[PDB]
């Protein structure tokens, strides 16, 4: 929200900020351990899982739409982290996440695209 | 219920409290009245699966290195055997409490807590989003004039809707030279064309000579002074040959 | 192009082989192999061409933005694909096609940092316009105008001074073509700004070259004479 905000000086300086922090977003174990009686507490915790999750996308969204729009705005070097992490973000889900990129504008015919490309 | 079916896709005598236990509610009800929930729809979803698998439970219900020696503290008993004192005489502390009691000498002199241990001695593609030198638009003259007068060398040189609107748009210019018509100065108007008031007279002579939205606009006077029960208006009687032979007579 | 249509699998090993042989052939046979294309993209139908939709053209133009220009393979991919642009014209509802191919890919190479692939990306664009999509209301209609008129500003407005003086030649090539279809505000403002301050750009003398390359094919233009005068 800081870095969404503007009032920062976007610089290089805030291309190293924003980049290191793509890839602190993007590490493999950010996530828990559980989604990577017991049966059911399983099943509960995969459950949590998908509802912290798409709680996670939409708050998250429009702030990224906001600082790729400033970021591509300043030709800030961390774009291709941004289109790195979001793209992990989008291999979560398949196709609930292109109906909410549906939703969403001008960010899921290129996903789709480099989707393909990692096939 | 949709979420019945997507319950089942995986695989009624119970209370269940919503809230922090204040709420006391019966399954069939407590589900039911989450179904219509204050929350959006992917968070109402997420909590009718916490209530089904709080409901659920019920229902089944029914490596490690050596320590470092110096990380122990020592006996209290030891530290009273050995206090230290000040120069009052008090006792202030313990000689234990302090490290260099445990200081271990080596041969060039120095002082280490561990002695175990280490002793010191064509088909290529371009990259993309890079930055290069961008000149930027600086704006001047690369020019100059010089007049120099308000001198040559030979041997150097040697080597229907137009009609729509022809139809009907004159007439809303004469709409809009048409006589303002009030209600009540129109009314005293057709009033005093009479001789005098409460005088029979045809209101057809009194409107001769008026154009024709003139002309009714004085009916539309007359119908509505009829109307309002002030003036009364006489025509013939009959149908068709009560036509230009009204009255207006003002009663009130 | 019914050997194209005979397998679909065999055409990715057709991709890999014209891959293979582009740099044997000369200027003629290379828009000789675009006419085989676009005639192969003509007969083919069904789920055989959406996988050529989604196989050949989108890879080779992506080749040709990241290709350098060293490589003189490059002036063989941009020449047929100017070819392509200029018979999208010749068939109605390729530019439908190629809009739907250029959504995802046309956005980012506008915004493409490298000099060179937004270089490229404005040779395509610039004979790219306009772009329609015959399902989109007239709201829209005005809106991607207006898109495209906010991106052929920041288009000139850039910063480097080559791709400014291909913004210049295509801005002279959509006035000439299509003046009548633009409203005149955005004329006005936008012929102020070329010549207001392009006309003394001091950084490069070419770039005033590159808008004397473009001034006599917009004297065709018979209503603005006072104007231009």
């Amino acid at each position: 929200a800081c870095f969404a905000d503007g009032i920062l000086p976007l610089d290089l300086d805030a291309s190293e900020l924003l980049s290191d922090t793509f890839e602190v977003l993007s590490s493999k174990e950010i996530k828990l351990l559980a989604m990577r009686n017991v049966v059911m507490q399983e099943a509960q915790k995969k459950l949590i899982s998908q509802v912290q999750k798409r709680n996670f996308i939409e708050n998250i969204i429009p702030i990224i739409i906001s600082l790729k729009t400033v970021l591509e705005k300043n030709k800030i070097p961390a774009l291709r982290e941004l289109m790195h992490y979001l793209r992990e973000v989008m291999q979560d889900y398949r196709d609930e996440l292109k109906d909410f990129f549906a939703v969403d504008k001008q960010l899921a015919s290129e996903l789709e695209y480099d989707m393909k490309k990692y096939q | 219920q949709p979420i019945r079916d997507l319950t089942k896709n995986w695989e009624d005598q119970i209370c269940i409290s919503f809230d922090e236990g204040k709420t006391t509610m019966n399954f069939i009800e407590a589900a039911l009245l989450i179904q219509g929930s204050a929350c959006v729809y992917s968070k109402k979803v997420e909590y009718l699966y916490s209530l089904v698998y709080q409901a659920l439970d019920f229902i089944s219900g029914k490596i490690i290195p050596l320590l470092p020696m110096a990380l122990v503290a020592p006996d209290e008993m030891e530290k009273n055997n050995n206090p230290l004192y000040s120069r009052q005489g008090e006792v202030l502390a313990s000689r234990k409490d302090f490290r260099m009691n445990t200081c271990v000498p080596h041969p060039r002199g120095a002082f280490m807590l561990e002695p175990e241990g280490m002793s010191p001695m064509p088909w290529q593609s371009l990259d993309p989003f890079d930055s290069l030198e961008s000149k930027p638009f600086k704006k001047g003259r690369p020019y100059s004039v010089p007049p120099c007068v308000e001198l040559q060398d030979f041997h150097q040189w040697y080597l229907r809707i137009r009609d729509w609107e022809d139809t009907v748009q004159p007439l809303l210019q004469e709409q809009e030279q048409h006589v303002p018509f009030d209600i009540h100065t129109y009314g005293d108007q057709l009033v005093s064309r009479f001789p005098q008031l409460n005088e029979w007279c045809p209101f057809a002579e009194l409107v001769a000579g008026q154009p024709a939205f003139e002309v009714c606009r004085s009916m539309l006077a007359s119908l509505q002074l009829a109307n309002d029960y002030t003036v009364e208006i006489t025509q013939q009687p009959g149908l068709e040959m009560a036509v230009d032979t009204m009255s207006l007579r003002l009663l009130t | 192009s019914c050997l194209f249509n005979w397998n679909i699998n065999f055409i990715k090993m057709i991709h890999g082989t014209i891959k293979n042989q582009l740099q044997g052939l000369q200027k003629s046979l290379m828009v000789y192999i675009a006419e085989i294309y676009f005639r192969a993209w003509k007969k083919a139908s069904g789920k055989i061409l959406e996988a050529i939709e989604n196989d050949c053209i989108q890879d080779f133009m992506f080749h040709g933005i990241h290709l350098p220009r060293r490589s003189p393979v490059h002036s063989k991919v941009r020449e047929v694909l100017s070819y392509f642009h200029h018979q999208k014209k010749v068939r109605q509802g390729v530019e439908e096609m190629l809009y739907r191919l250029y959504k995802p890919i046309l956005w980012r190479g506008l915004k493409a940092r490298n000099s060179e692939v937004r270089s490229n990306a404005a040779l395509l664009f610039v004979e790219a316009f306009p772009i329609r999509d015959p399902n989109l209301h007239a709201i829209e209609m005005d809106s991607e105008i207006q898109k495209q008129f906010e991106e052929l500003y920041s288009l000139l407005e850039d910063p480097y001074p080559m791709v400014r003086s291909t913004g210049i030649l295509g801005v002279c090539k959509i006035t000439s073509k299509y003046w009548e279809m633009m409203p005149p505000t955005i004329l006005i403002d936008l012929l102020k700004k070329v010549t207001g301050e392009l006309a003394f750009d001091t950084s490069s003398a070419d770039v005033r070259c590159s808008v004397f390359k473009c001034l006599p094919m917009i004297l065709d233009n018979k209503l603005s004479h006072p104007l231009l005068e």
